[PDB]
């Protein structure tokens, strides 16, 4: 079984896919992060002639100031709409599916080949500070859940996918991946997004290497068969619920 | 003292 992301916009139809075991479970489909409690300008590329644009120049490319800084450029970029590093602000996400994994639950797979270094998704979710984390650590214990979705994003900042996300919610780890995090700012804020780390062949399952900071007394044994797996999600060592949250 | 939880930490693949 496998779906395609726009099968994620109708909710009264990926509901009744998920009865039938078509579909993941339904998660309320946001579009950027949303901020629990809320917390307290241009590059110098040289404007693309129309000439340059017809015959296939990239606007704000590798060379582009902002990029370098991993900072996406805005609406007031001197490339104007030509510019190619708003990739997190147009959602020019990679060609990718959701699919059923024999034991890890849901997963993602490249639909087309995907270049190194591609932009796959930005990893959104509900932004908790430790008290918000804490609170959400014990709900979700409470309620047994299998799977967790916090990402650190900052100190004081925990990404979690468990009820809000998209479709990066489900990419799965490797101890051998071939997918990686890069933190991106956009609008002065601060983002996740997945990006390959290799050229991706089409039908291969993305997967990144969670770094994991386990606080539960049970570690998850490890399903990506690498040659070098580390039997576990978070190695060997358990850490406290502070540290795993950024201290 | 949770069961399975924990935290994912972004890094730049070395
Ligand atoms: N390599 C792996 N081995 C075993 N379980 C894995 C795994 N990678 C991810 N998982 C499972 O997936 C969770 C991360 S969220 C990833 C999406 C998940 N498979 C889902 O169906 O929603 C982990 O908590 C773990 O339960
Ligand atoms: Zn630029
Ligand atoms: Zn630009
Ligand atoms: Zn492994």
């Amino acid at each position: 079984p496998s779906c395609v992301m726009d099968d994620f916009r109708d909710p009264q139809r990926w509901k009744e896919c998920a009865k039938q075991g078509k579909m993941p479970c339904y998660f309320d489909l946001i579009e950027e992060n949303v901020y629990l409690t809320e917390r307290k300008m241009q590059c110098e590329c040289t404007p693309l002639s129309k000439d340059e644009r017809a015959q296939g120049e990239i606007a704000c490319g590798e060379d582009c100031l902002n990029r370098l800084l991993m900072i996406e450029c805005s609406s007031r970029c001197p490339n104007g709409d030509y510019c190619s590093n708003r990739r997190f602000q147009r959602k020019q996400h990679a060609d990718v599916e959701v699919i059923l994994t024999e034991k890890k639950g849901w997963g993602l797979r490249a639909a087309k080949d995907l270049p190194s270094n591609t932009f796959v998704l930005e990893y959104c979710g509900e932004v908790l500070d430790h008290k918000e984390f804490k609170a959400r650590v014990k709900e979700y214990a409470r309620n047994k859940n299998i799977h967790y979705y916090f990402m650190a994003l900052k100190n004081d900042e925990i990404i979690d996918a468990t009820q809000k996300g998209n479709c990066s919610r489900f990419m799965n780890h490797s101890c051998e991946p071939n997918c990686e995090t890069q933190k991106w700012t956009v609008n002065g804020q601060l983002r996740v997004g997945f990006f390959t780390t290799k050229l991706v062949p089409s039908g291969s399952e993305l997967t990144f290497d969670y770094q994991f900071q386990r606080y539960g007394k049970e570690a998850q044994k490890c399903f990506c068969g690498s040659a070098n797996c580390r039997g576990y999600l978070g190695g060997e060592n358990r850490v406290s619920i502070r540290a795993a949250g950024g201290k | 003292a949770p069961s399975t939880g924990g935290v994912m930490k972004p890094h730049r693949y070395r």
